């Protein structure tokens, strides 16, 4: 009986950086922050990338993502009102395929916030997404998506 | 090999001594002794799959 | 064993007109004709009956009528030495056990639980078939 | 089966725990207590009736109802599995036999 | 001895790699007649006592079982002896059929050390028979009082 | 590719839509969100046939694959444009690299093997258990690209070895290691599977132990 | 698992990802590289720590809402990485079987699951006393470092403990 | 009457489905007149008590009463005949195969949902000038120069030269009203058109049944290749409106949770319908645009919670 | 015909008198026969009191209180009918 009303299996979240806010009509999945750090932390004034992809659930649309700004000033370039049961995909994630040669739209709502705060990888850092329906914080981590190891330095016996 | 089948012929003999009552009035002490060596016999397979450090 | 014989002659006969029957019906009057699956069945299922019609129609034959095949049969004709009827016996479940044991190794996919049940079963049967024949231990 | 269809929502079932259960329940009533038992009248009276004092071979109706006690007890053994019983009805009809549904 | 040596493999230890702290695998069991020690490590139901400012680990909770297990076992015949009251030279075996309740102890403590020995395996039980470790360590758990009685019932039935 | 993509959509809405909802997201208690699984995942699950799952239960068995290699990557390359993620080696050609994965050092990916992945595999990737009802699978079935797209993408209450963590020549390595455990024969008879003492106990006690008893059952007298 | 130089390499948070387990060992700038005699002694002490070897997990940021969290270990782990001991509170063995999704660490030994979402509390098996948690912080230039030590002794457990 | 003593069935929408509601009235008319004579029976020689009266005297002790066994074996015999005849008169009308339809839809049965084509259109009126897309097939031909070995093998496939994987027998097209777990998929239909169903199932045999329909068709696999006749036509549809349809076969876990809808349109709904399905919108838009719900009226979609003690 | 009957005389020391008869262990002189009621009384009580307790433990699980309970049940139910029915006399 493990597979009763409660089993493992269904109640897993995807194996991914993002993290997923369901609430609102629009669900948020794989939302997490592209700020590649050279040091402990990303220095305020810095321009860092916000990925996510918003699904709309529901036909009747909540398209108008209005604002979906926190303490950084996240700015949406490109925006539109992609989600009509669909997926809006602010950017590009590490891997990501263009899947044709043209685009729609130039870019294809990408967010992007200067810190005005430093951030370090590892750290959950609160994104208010607003839509027209509803706001929900996110708590978004930062993801390095496809980047190898930096190389460390030789350690020198002491 | 010799150390399981030392172990499970131990074992086996222990069975057919106290089903068939081979341990009361005489032979009480050769059932006690024996035990110390199925118990000693016990060990000495720990110890001796364990001495290859692994 | 008459009557014996010919309850499967009967059951012979209406399964090979079966078979006869849906091989036609199947071949035309059918979206992709013979269905191969049912025709092959009911010709195989004729083929039981008949091998066991056959059996017994080749000992009706062979054997004179006996007092259980005889109306007006008295108890007294019948009366004499029946054969062995195994007595008691533990073989029976050791070999369904080892049966089992060969199942769930086919089951849960696991060749050496397979190789043992097998091996189990042939210990078994070999101790059920030389129950009665294990002749006094000679030392 | 039946507490869990008496109100519209899933109460206390889930939908695999409720398919082993038609599953299980339809093949144990027919395979493990319908036809095992005809042949547990038969082995009551039948000699009985035809006034023979034994079956023909009485080692072997032994073994038959010990494979049918534990050919059944291990058909049963599907539920102690963490998965569950078969899924697919006791009809067990091909696709969803096979190795990729219900695996 | 030498057939299983050749045609059969023991402890490959160039497949168990070298000893380090942070290594492990899933098997980790002992050698059969050890399993049942570890059966019972795993199955004890990790009862801790802290005394004032001080720890009693589960570790003596088996240490004292097995402590039990070898006194019993070196002091039974002299328990026999105390319980029926039989100390008469005895040169002649008796079958274990003779003796119910002697056959029906041997048949439970028989019962209790395979369902020990099988406690240490549930990690490959479960794996390769597809049971839940948790169902495999709570079926010992229970066992271990229930099995031991339905042995005991069955072997004292079936000697008479 | 356009027509890869548009199969693969094909394929996923008359395959998961029933529980990875058409957009990729996640039905919730049916199905995780596919966004940023990327194509790595796709591959490994579907190659492996966990994907087309027709129970919810401790863990998703392996199975035979409901795709080949042509809709795989179809799937693959649909959820990785959908949501963009890691994604499964190819070799020069373009298909799945098998060879490539071999790392040339096995020693170094035998003691990242038991550092990693021993810790419930086993000593040699045969299978072992886990909490309620779940199991480490064995490791001999795996091809490299499925052993090295396993450990990119955590399938199921396996950690997830980034390329950062475990760095691709240590994952070859590890792909070596396993192959080479798998592929490699029992020295001095058969491996009774591949755990010691219990397989070794029992062969014990029902072949040597059997044939002792047999032996002096031969020889002794019953009485 | 290179064998024998630089068996210890400095670690980065970015390098776990969410739903990853590292085994992870307290290297010192003064234990460099194995390369020296002198290193390579150092090293292998720290490799052979009963008590050395920690598992650092990345606890997924959607059920970081789910972690509870142990009396003085409240600010020990960093974010949503949590630095946990390997070694079994219940007879010593490593604890290393990791089931995420569940976030259960489990003892191969004893079979015995500790919570890692909550402070690694035994749920499970013969073990009782929770697993110690490593304080974790990053340094100058990221790289994660112990912040202090285990507050509890880290091994299994014995009678002169607790106090 | 008729709706009670026919037992639950819903009356038909289609002609198919009054024609064989009909034969249903009639059939439960003779089973039940043939359960009111044998429980009649049974009741009477239940009075046949030992009367105490009865004295040391056995009844007539009889059996074997041929011409009454003819009898009674001859009659159940002409009953079966007539109820015979009637249900090969009507099964005639169970799929009159009319080479002239005027929708089709290419109803495909995945893995717990539906997906529906439109195959073709082709009004006898004359309108639709529709078709499906012959694109979008793509087989699964395992035919690689060499395999495994080095030479010789040159393996083609399987069966018949293809790999199980191939779902070349899928049928694809252009409006596909795909099913969401949470989006109960909706047919919609013109009423008063002959409608042909195109029957295909994409993983595992299932079940198609629109209890108004008064019919069922099991969606198979592979059903050309497993010598089935999926598809299937309805003659008309009169009541317009929705109508709940279930799968009624075994599917796997989620075989409750595959329920859609068929919604009967008027003809100039239906247009307006394709037109606006053609240009880019889904099926509750079209559906909205039409004015007619768009949501499943007659069902809603199930809580993909797998109970209600889950939390959550 | 070629098996020969066999003459016993074991060293007989409970003398048997009290106890268990032959009628109900046809070998009740040959060895220990009998074991007190009480024992297996309080030894199913001391189960199912052992069942119950490991209840208490360090487990989120609740079907394995539910299995000690129903197993303590039936071992204590058992007890009780033994008990009752020897009270009685073998009774019901
Ligand atoms: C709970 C209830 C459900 C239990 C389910 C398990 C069923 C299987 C176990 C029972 C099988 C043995 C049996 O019935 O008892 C016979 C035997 C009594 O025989 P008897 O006729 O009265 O003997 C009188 C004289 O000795 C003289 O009588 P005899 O002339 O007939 O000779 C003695 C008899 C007595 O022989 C034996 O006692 C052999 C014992 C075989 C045990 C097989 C264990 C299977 C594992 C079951 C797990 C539980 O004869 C022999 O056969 C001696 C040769 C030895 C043959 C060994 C064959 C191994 C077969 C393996 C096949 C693979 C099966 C795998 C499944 O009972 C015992 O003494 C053994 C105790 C029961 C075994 C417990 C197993 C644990
Ligand atoms: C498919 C499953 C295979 C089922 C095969 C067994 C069914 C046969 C039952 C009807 C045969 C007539 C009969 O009543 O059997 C007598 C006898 C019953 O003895 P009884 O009731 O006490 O009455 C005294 C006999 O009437 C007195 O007559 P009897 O004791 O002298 O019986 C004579 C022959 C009785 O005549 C026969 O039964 C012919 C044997 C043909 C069976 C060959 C197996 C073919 C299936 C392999 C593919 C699957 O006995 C023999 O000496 C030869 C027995 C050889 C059996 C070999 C089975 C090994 C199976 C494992 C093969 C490994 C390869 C697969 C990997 O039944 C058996 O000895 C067969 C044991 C049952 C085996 C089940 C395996 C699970
Ligand atoms: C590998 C080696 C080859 C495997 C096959 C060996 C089995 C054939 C001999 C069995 C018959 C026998 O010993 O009596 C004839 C005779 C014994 O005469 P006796 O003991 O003076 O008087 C017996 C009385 O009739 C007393 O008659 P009874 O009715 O009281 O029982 C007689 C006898 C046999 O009675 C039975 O229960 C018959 C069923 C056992 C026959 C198994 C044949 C098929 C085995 C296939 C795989 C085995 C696993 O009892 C036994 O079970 C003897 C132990 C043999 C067990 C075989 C393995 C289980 O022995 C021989 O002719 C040579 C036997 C040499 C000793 C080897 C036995 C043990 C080795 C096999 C186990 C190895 C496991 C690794 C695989
Ligand atoms: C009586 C004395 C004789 C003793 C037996 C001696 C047999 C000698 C065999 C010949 C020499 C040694 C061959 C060594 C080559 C070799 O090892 O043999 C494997 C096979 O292995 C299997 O499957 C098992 C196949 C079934 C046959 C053997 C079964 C014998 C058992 C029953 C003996 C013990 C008794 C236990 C009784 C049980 C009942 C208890 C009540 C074959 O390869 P494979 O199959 O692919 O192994 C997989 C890797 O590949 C893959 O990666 C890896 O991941 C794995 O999956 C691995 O299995
Ligand atoms: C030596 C063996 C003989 C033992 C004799 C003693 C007989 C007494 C057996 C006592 C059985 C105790 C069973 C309960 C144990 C227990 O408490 O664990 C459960 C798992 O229940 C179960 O299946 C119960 C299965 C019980 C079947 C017992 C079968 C007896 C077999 C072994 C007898 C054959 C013996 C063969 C002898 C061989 C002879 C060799 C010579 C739950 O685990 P879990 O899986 O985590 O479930 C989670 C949900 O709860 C949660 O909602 C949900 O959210 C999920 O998380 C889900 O996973
Ligand atoms: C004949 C009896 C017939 C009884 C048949 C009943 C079968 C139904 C069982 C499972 C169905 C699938 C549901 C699967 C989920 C469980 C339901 C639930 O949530 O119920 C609430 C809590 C747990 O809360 P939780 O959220 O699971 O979390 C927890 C920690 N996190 O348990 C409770 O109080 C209520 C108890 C729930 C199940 C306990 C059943 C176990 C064994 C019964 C007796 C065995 C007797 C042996 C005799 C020798
Ligand atoms: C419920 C039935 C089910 C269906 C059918 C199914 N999935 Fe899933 N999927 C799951 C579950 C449950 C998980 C997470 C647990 C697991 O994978 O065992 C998952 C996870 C995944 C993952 C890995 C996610 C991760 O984070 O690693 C991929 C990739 C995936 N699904 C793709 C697919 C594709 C492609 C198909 C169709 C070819 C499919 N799934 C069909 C239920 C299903
Ligand atoms: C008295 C009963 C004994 C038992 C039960 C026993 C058991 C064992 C076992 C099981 C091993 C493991 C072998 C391996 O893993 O390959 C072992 C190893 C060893 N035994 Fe014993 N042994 C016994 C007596 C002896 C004796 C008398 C000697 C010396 C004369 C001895 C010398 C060794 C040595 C040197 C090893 C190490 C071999 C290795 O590491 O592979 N043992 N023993
Ligand atoms: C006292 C000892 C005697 C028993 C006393 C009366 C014993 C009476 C036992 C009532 C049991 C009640 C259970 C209530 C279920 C519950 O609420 O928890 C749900 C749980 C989550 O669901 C499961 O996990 C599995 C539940 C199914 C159990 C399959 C067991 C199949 C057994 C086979 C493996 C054959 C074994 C051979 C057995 C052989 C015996 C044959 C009878
Ligand atoms: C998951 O591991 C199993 C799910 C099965 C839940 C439903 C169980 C139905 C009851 C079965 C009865 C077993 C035999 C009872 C013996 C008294
Ligand atoms: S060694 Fe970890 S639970 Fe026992
Ligand atoms: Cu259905
Ligand atoms: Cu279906």
């Amino acid at each position: 009986c493990s597979a009763g009303q409660i089993s493992q299996t269904t109640t897993q979240e995807p194996a991914v950086n993002g993290v997923n806010a369901q609430a609102g009509q629009v669900s948020l999945r794989n939302v997490h922050l592209r700020a590649p750090q050279q040091t402990d932390y990303v220095e305020p004034g810095t321009t860092v990338e916000l990925l996510f992809v918003a699904a709309n659930d529901s036909t009747e649309s909540n398209k108008l993502k209005s604002i979906t700004s926190d303490v950084g000033e996240v700015t949406l370039t490109g925006d539109s009102t992609v989600p009509a049961d669909g997926v809006l995909i602010v950017g590009e994630p590490d891997g990501q395929i263009q899947a044709v040669e043209n685009a729609e739209a130039a870019d294809a709502v990408t967010a992007e916030v200067e810190l005005t705060k430093p951030i370090t990888n590892g750290l959950l850092y609160d994104f208010t997404f607003t839509f027209e329906d509803g706001e929900t914080t996110v708590a978004v981590p930062i993801s390095a998506g496809e980047q190898p190891r930096r190389p460390v330095p030789p350690a020198g016996p002491g | 090999w010799a150390a399981l089948m030392f172990a499970a012929s131990i074992m086996v003999h222990l069975a057919r001594i106290f089903f068939t009552g081979a341990f009361r009035r005489p032979r009480e002490a050769n059932w006690v002794i024996g035990s110390l060596l199925l118990i000693l016999a016990m060990f000495e397979g720990f110890f001796g799959y364990s001495l290859p450090d692994d | 064993m008459h009557i014996e014989a010919r309850l499967f002659e009967i059951l012979t006969a209406f399964f090979a007109l079966a078979a006869v029957v849906y091989a036609v019906l199947t071949a035309m009057f059918a979206t992709g004709g013979v269905e191969w699956a049912g025709t092959t069945a009911l010709v195989l299922t004729t083929g039981l009956t008949l091998i066991t019609g056959t059996f017994f129609r080749f000992v009706a034959r062979r054997l004179d009528t006996r007092p259980e095949d005889y109306e007006d049969a008295e108890i007294s004709d019948g009366a004499g030495e029946l054969g062995f009827f195994a007595p008691h016996s533990w073989w029976p479940i050791l070999i369904s056990l080892s049966f089992s044991t060969a199942a769930v190794g086919a089951a849960l996919w696991l060749p050496w639980l397979i190789a043992a049940g097998v091996a189990f079963v042939i210990t078994s049967v070999c101790g059920l078939v030389f129950e009665y024949y294990w002749g006094p231990e000679k030392h | 089966m039946r507490t869990e269809l008496a109100m519209p929502g899933l109460q206390f079932l889930s939908n695999e725990q409720f398919n082993q259960l038609f599953t299980m329940h339809g093949t144990v009533m027919l395979l493990f207590y319908a036809t095992p038992i005809v042949f547990g009248f038969a082995n009551l009276v039948l000699p009985l009736q035809i006034g023979a004092p034994d079956v023909a071979f009485p080692r072997l109706n032994a073994l038959s109802f010990w494979l049918f006690l534990f050919g059944a007890l291990i058909a049963i053994a599907g539920f102690i599995t963490p998965g569950g019983a078969a899924d697919f009805g006791w009809t067990a009809y091909s696709p969803l036999t096979d190795a990729i549904h219900s695996p | 001895l030498g057939l299983m040596g050749g045609l059969l493999t023991i402890n490959p230890i160039w497949n168990l790699g070298p000893y380090k702290p942070s290594q492990v695998s899933a098997g980790s069991q002992p050698d059969f007649y050890m399993m049942w020690t570890d059966g019972l490590i795993r199955l004890w139901p990790a009862w801790e006592f802290y005394p004032f400012g001080h720890t009693i680990p589960q570790g003596v909770w088996v240490a004292v079982g097995m402590g039990l297990v070898f006194a019993l076992l070196i002091a039974y015949p002299f328990i026999e002896k105390k319980v029926t009251g039989d100390d008469a030279h005895h040169n002649l075996l008796q079958r274990p059929r003779d003796v119910p309740v002697r056959t029906a102890i041997g048949s439970m403590a028989i019962a209790l050390y395979l369902l020990l020995t099988f406690a240490c395996m549930n990690d490959i039980i479960a794996l390769k028979f597809h049971i839940s470790l948790n169902a495999t360590t709570w079926i010992g758990r229970i066992g271990m009082v229930v099995l031991p009685a339905i042995v005991y019932f069955v072997a004292y039935r079936w000697a008479i | 590719q356009s027509a890869l993509l548009r199969t693969g959509k094909q394929l996923f809405e008359t395959s998961c839509v029933s529980c990875h909802g058409a957009n990729l997201q996640g039905v919730p208690d049916r199905g995780p969100s596919l966004i940023g699984t990327g194509e790595a995942a796709v591959y490994f699950q579907v190659s492996t046939g966990r994907m087309p799952a027709m129970r919810g239960e401790a863990q998703a068995p392996s199975k035979p694959p409901h795709f080949d290699e042509s809709q795989i990557d179809a799937l693959g390359a649909y959820v990785q444009a959908n949501g963009g993620g890691p994604t499964v080696p190819r070799d020069d050609h373009g298909a799945v690299a098998q060879e490539s994965l071999i790392g040339g050092d096995v020693a170094r990916g035998g003691d990242l093997f038991r550092l990693n992945c021993a810790s419930c595999h086993n000593f040699t990737g045969k299978g072992g258990a886990l909490s309620s009802g779940k199991y480490a699978p064995d490791l001999g079935d795996a091809n490299p690209a499925q052993i090295y797209t396993a450990m990119l993408t955590g399938p199921q209450n396996m950690p997830k070895f980034s390329d950062r963590q475990l760095t691709p020549d240590e994952k070859r390595d590890i792909v070596a290691y396993v192959r080479e455990s798998a592929e490699t024969p029992s020295y001095g008879g058969y491996g009774l599977g591949g755990f010691g003492p219990a397989p070794e106990g029992m062969a014990m006690w029902i072949i040597g132990m059997v044939a002792a008893i047999g032996v002096a059952m031969w020889i002794g007298s019953r009485a | 698992g290179r064998p024998g130089e630089s068996p210890f390499v400095k670690m980065r948070p970015e390098d776990i990802d969410a739903g990853g387990m590292e085994t992870v060992f307290p290297w010192r700038e003064s234990d460099g590289d194995g390369t020296t005699v002198e290193s390579e002694h150092k090293l292998t002490e720290i490799a052979m720590g009963v008590r050395n070897p920690v598992m650092l997990i990345r606890i997924k940021p959607a059920d970081m809402h789910r972690v509870i969290k142990r009396k003085g270990q409240e600010s020990f782990n960093f974010g949503e990485l949590f630095a946990y001991t390997k070694v079994c509170s219940h007879l010593g063995c490593p604890s290393s079987l990791y089931e995420q999704q569940t976030y259960r660490i489990l003892c191969p030994c004893h079979q015995s699951q500790f919570d890692a979402l909550e402070f690694a509390k035994p749920i499970f098996g013969p073990a009782a006393r929770a697993l110690a948690q490593l304080p974790i912080t990053i340094d100058e230039d990221g790289y994660l470092v112990a912040n202090g030590d285990f507050v509890e002794p880290v091994g299994p457990a014995f009678w002169e403990r607790k106090s | 009457w008729s709706d009670a003593l026919a037992l639950g069935w819903p009356t038909g929408i289609t002609p198919e489905a009054k024609l064989n509601r009909e034969l249903w009235i009639g059939s439960v008319i003779a089973s039940f007149a043939v359960g009111a004579i044998v429980w009649g029976l049974i009741f009477w020689t239940s009075a046949f008590h030992r009367k105490k009266a009865t004295d040391t005297e056995l009844p007539r002790q009889f059996g074997y009463n041929m011409p009454l066994e003819l009898t009674l074996t001859v009659i159940p015999f002409l009953i079966i005949s007539v109820l015979f005849y009637f249900t090969v008169v009507v099964q005639e009308r169970m799929m009159h195969k009319d080479p002239n339809p005027e929708v089709v839809i290419d109803v495909t049965a995945f893995q717990w949902n539906w997906k529906f084509g439109y195959q073709k259109i082709a009004f006898a009126d004359g309108s639709f000038d529709y078709d499906g897309a012959d694109p979008e097939r793509k087989e699964a031909m395992t035919s690689r120069p060499e395999g495994k070995d080095e030479h010789g093998i040159e393996k083609v496939g399987p069966i018949r030269g293809m790999t199980p994987e191939d779902r070349t027998y899928l049928n694809f097209d252009k409006i596909e009203t795909l099913g969401t777990s949470s989006e109960i998929p909706v047919l919609v239909l013109p009423a008063g058109k002959r409608i042909e169903f195109v029957l295909n199932s994409a993983d595992v045999i299932h079940g198609f049944w629109v209890p108004e329909f008064l019919f069922k068709r099991d969606v198979l696999p592979e059903p050309k290749a497993n010598n089935s006749d999926n598809v299937f036509q309805v003659s008309e549809i009169q009541q317009t409106g929705a109508f709940v349809g279930r799968c009624t076969e075994m599917c796997g876990t989620f075989h409750a949770m595959m329920n859609f809808e068929v919604r009967v349109v008027e003809p100039n709904d239906f247009k307006a319908y394709i037109d606006q399905r053609n240009a880019g919108k889904t099926n509750a838009e079209a559906l909205a645009a039409i004015n007619q719900p768009p949501l499943a009226i007659t069902t809603e979609p199930f809580e993909s919670r797998r109970g209600e003690l889950v939390p959550q | 015909m070629s098996s020969t009957q066999d003459r016993s005389q074991l060293d007989p020391e409970v003398e048997r008198h009290t106890g268990v008869d032959v009628e109900d262990v046809p070998s009740a002189e040959w060895g220990w026969s009998h074991m007190p009621i009480g024992v297996m009384h309080i030894g199913g009580l001391l189960s199912a009191a052992f069942l119950l307790v490991m209840m208490r433990g360090n487990h989120v699980g609740h079907v394995e209180d539910w299995f000690l309970i129903g197993f303590a049940a039936v071992i204590v139910a058992l007890v009780g009918r033994n008990w009752w029915l020897r009270r009685r006399g073998w009774i019901r």
